[PDB]
């Protein structure tokens, strides 16, 4: 119906966002799985054994029934604290990816909607071109049936008309596919969409590219992901060089046992045993074969790789920001150029009609001028829609693409128009 | 040559599309290489994780025989 | 030689299929590795130790030589049964991926074969245009050397001829590259391929899009993979919330030992001991720090993500089915339109030749009409081949693409034609 | 400034290469982590326990404080040797990937340089076309203001002129974006680049395709990666069927303990214990439930998959080598064809100007001839640049792309030219 309602339906139903949100929540919950090993771990065990000896122990059999309640707590284990911190950072990265997916949905919805609008305009101008060429063909056919013109003009007009008929077929198919893609994005079939208001259509120059680059370096999401991955690589170095450190544990236990010795040579006696241990274990790896040093060096190389990914992301951001700036400026210049071209092509079409009436020109020239005029109109329409999409591409490069940027567009739109290819 | 110029430019754009396909194939080869590297990395990591920890006599067998030796010890 | 024989060599030699089959079989064998932990694990161990004391134990040395034969069986461990079931589901998913790869091979084979045929047609039409323009150029050169025309026509004809020459170069290159891609797909160089029978070429409208959508929902493979991934996520939830459960074990052992105490203060005596234990161990975790709850919540979020992937696959299937329907209908309409265009272009070309003979027109018009005619012919051929590929695309969307769909085509084909660019 | 200096800045600063080098070094360092298990693994431990009995042991409490220095060495463990060898092969594969990335950088740098040059040429020929059409338009406007021509020609010239202005806008934008992408590749903004020397431009036929295919099979990197992956899969089979084998260990230990028994019923006495063990452990799995057999079969299927990947890589190499050969030959033929086309188009433009002066032709024909001429010039330029890129693509297929292949080009270049779109 318009761009806001389309985007709201999409945001509510689009499954890609809901999957990205699922991933975000899965990471933010895995934080707790990573924190768990630091919390007291209680377990229970129970054993039943029947031991029988066969060498200097013949006829010395035993029946043991034991049950233990083991507890374990970690007083000092830095590898697990680093794992918890690593998981927090990974959750942050997932949140940034979710933001990127929100922006991707906004941009895809806008692009699909305007693709449908562009396809409606293309079909409308293909039909107008067909009507114009058919008008010329009918005029020539009449002037021939009367005897004021030869069959050459009739045949030429017919050939041009048939070519335009094939273009109409292509345009109808493209419109149908544009509507199918829009429904894939949103989830609904839209028979009427708000159309662009070409009368109240304004082209504003984007702000200086230096301000765009500053805001992009500060806000762009492909950079936040890279900075967070760099921090993650630093924390991975720290986790790696935390293997030299010792660990403490507070293993406690409450055990009970029932021993029943049953054998002819069984000298031992039955027992009902109990125990309550409160232990404290300390571990300190001294030499691991160079495993820890190698892990630390690998982590340092991974940090170098992450820094280089950050530089690559910065270069891609700069490139895309400047490209979008140039593309908007070019779309403005193109809108103005095509407006002039459309005006001059209408003038030239009138000139060809006059010349053909006075005999200075031919009919192939008239039909070529008609084709030129309607190609200029199609190019102007596409230029407007590409200007809108390029504004959106800038706002995406800065990472500041949100619903208000769609409210602006929805304000640029106007009366509804049907998406049916009829 | 406009009737021919349009089709010429369209065939040129098709050749450029084939070049784009070749570039996309190089991209997919890069991505597949990265996936293969990740696979061999996880492979080596899992082999290391399940080798060293287990090579130390953590088997129930070895512990059980050590427990027999400790049992014999007190007699 | 034709499409069936080409497809047979491809299916027999194509390495992508054989790799996908290797993956399928590897998964169906990993099922057994996943089932193994539920079977009796039998192991053997042997130790030799030399113990020496140095504090309240001086001169108390021992030489122990022990050997044990341990056996283990799992009477209750649901995590391992769930792992086995997960591996069965993963094997099913791999089988579906293999089916998708079979269909992909069929589609690629057909697409490459028709690409070769289309390239042959394009080269033939470019050569026919070259010959037509060369005839016109020779007529003008003769009529000029005799004096019935000016050099303007000769030079215009020469320019058009040179343009056509460049197009011929491009077309030959395209044909060679198409044959090279066909060889990449199949594995053989085909100097003769069965050509399309344009005389007995029929275009049948595809069945209603509702029937296509029903059969697609029922058979399409991108949906079977998604449904199987959803079931896999459900079973992963079950596996995760199967950590609260206890486990039972049937640890058995047959051990023997030889202790030799050798020391001045060695009060103990030598011993050769044996034992046969038949144990039963029971394990039950009561608390782990929210590990299992966190894993279950992560599994639930992954199941949500899998449901959203299923919805995304449903939308993609609907979109592609409707797109293929529209593309087939458009290709039919385009075949008809381009037939009419070719007939009208031939008429207009005759009209231009007549007019040039009577002086009403010029030669640039004649050569433009020739170009138009042969462009229309090329477009008609491309429309036929695209109609065939679009029929295949529908049959692929429904997941019902098999060898009989190629038998239909191979019946659509006809006399052989050479793939050499000569 | 030229291609060598550009490539040097790129090679020194390009972050993709530095990331690939980081990955290479990380693998070559992980070799040491993989070698670490084989080396000795010294470790320390210390425990403090307070045991208290409550069933047949009341008032029998104990306080034990122990400290151990454990050492471990691996005398026979083939799984770990196979892991080390696997890591070494993975390092080799990473080195080959680094080489592929070097070639990719060379190719991307050259492609960006020549894309910028092509854009500059395209904007030069669009400006030239604009100036030519403006001269024709001004001449017509003057001859009209004097009264020697009608307004029809003025309006047609205006329409053509406006169309060229819109093309000029597009060309300026394309040049700006080409500069942005070149800066993304290298890292610097180049206001002046060495231009192509079209006077001393030669096209040499590449060597026979059989020699190309031999050199590719011997040197191409997509094949070295595949062969190394095949060897890696074979070594994985070996690692898998090395699970049937036993393992030996040299467990040594130096332990000390202090037991303090404190209880009313505590019959035992305090102790200050020491021990020095030098053990030798032997492990041998006899049955695991088809685990090892299943792993071996999975490894064999993975080796089959790797062999099929190798065959796929061989087919891709053959295809790309032959394609690059055909593309170079086609670019040569196209250079020649477009040279002849430019000559013929200039002749035809002069012919149209003469005819228009004598009235045989019209002005739309003159402007169409101008457009044709300058399109031919653009096509010739693009053909030259594509010939250079296709030479590079061959040299990439053979895997022999290095700095000397760039020295050849840099010698093919000439005087500098400005990249500013003004």
């Amino acid at each position: 119906e318009n761009l806001l309602q389309v985007y709201q339906q999409a945001r509510i139903s689009n499954p890609d966002l809901r999957k990205s949100a699922a991933d975000r929540d899965a990471a933010f919950e895995k934080i707790n799985e990573a924190r768990s090993p630091l919390l007291p771990q209680l377990g229970l065990g129970a054993d039943y054994t029947y031991t029988s000896g066969f060498r200097d122990y013949k006829d010395q059999n035993s029946n043991v029934t034991s049950g233990s309640l083991q507890l374990t707590q970690v007083l000092f284990d830095m590898s697990k604290w680093r794992a918890l911190t690593l998981q927090e950072k990974a959750a942050g990265i997932q949140d940034v990816t979710y933001q990127t997916d929100q922006q991707t949905l906004i941009l895809n919805t806008a692009t699909a909607y305007f693709k449908v609008l562009a396809a409606i305009d293309t079909l409308s101008y293909t039909e107008a071109q067909k009507q114009a060429i058919y008008r010329q063909l009918d005029q020539t056919t009449q002037r021939f049936n009367v005897g004021l013109v030869a069959i050459t003009d009739v045949q030429n007009a017919r050939s041009q008309y048939d070519a335009v008929l094939a273009n109409e077929v292509t345009a109808r198919n493209d419109l149908d596919n544009a509507v199918e893609e829009l429904r894939q994005v949103t989830g609904n079939y839209y028979p009427e969409l708000a159309s662009l208001n070409v009368d109240g259509f304004k082209t504003s120059k984007p702000q200086a590219v230096n301000a765009l680059l500053k805001e992009a370096e500060n806000r762009n999401l492909s950079l936040l992901q890279a900075r967070l991955n760099q921090d993650l690589a630093r924390e991975q170095i720290r986790q790696a060089q935390d293997g030299h450190l010792p660990t403490l544990d507070l293993n406690a236990s409450s055990g009970v046992s029932n021993n029943r010795y049953s054998g002819s040579k069984s000298i031992s006696q039955d027992a009902d045993i109990g125990q309550n241990k409160i232990g404290l274990s300390f571990s300190l790896p001294l030499y691991q074969g160079g495993m820890v040093n190698s892990q630390v060096k690998q982590a340092q190389y991974n940090f170098v790789g992450a820094s280089e990914q950050l530089e690559s992301a910065h270069r891609s951001v700069v490139q895309t920001v400047r490209s979008s700036f140039n593309n908007v400026n070019a779309s403005i210049s193109s809108i103005n150029a095509y407006k002039q071209a459309v005006v001059s092509a209408q003038s030239s079409l009138d000139a060809m009609e006059a010349g053909y009436s006075v005999g200075t020109r031919t009919i192939v020239d008239v039909l070529d001028a008609t084709t030129t005029l309607y190609n200029a109109k199609q190019q102007l329409s596409n230029a407007r829609y590409n200007y809108l999409i390029n504004e959106l591409n800038i706002k995406s490069a800065l990472g500041t693409l949100n619903e208000q940027d769609l409210i602006a567009l929805n304000n640029t739109l106007g009366k509804p128009i049907s998406t049916s290819a009829d | 040559a406009t009737a021919k110029w349009t089709t010429e430019n369209l065939a040129k754009t098709q050749a450029a599309q084939a070049e784009r396909a070749k570039a996309a194939m190089l991209s997919q080869q890069a991505a597949k290489a990265k996936q293969a590297k990740l696979t061999q990395h996880l492979k080596d990591v899992v082999d290391r994780a399940l080798q060293n920890n287990k090579t130390r006599p953590t088997v129930i067998d070895l512990a059980h025989q050590n427990n027999q030796q400790m049992a014999a010890m007190a007699e």
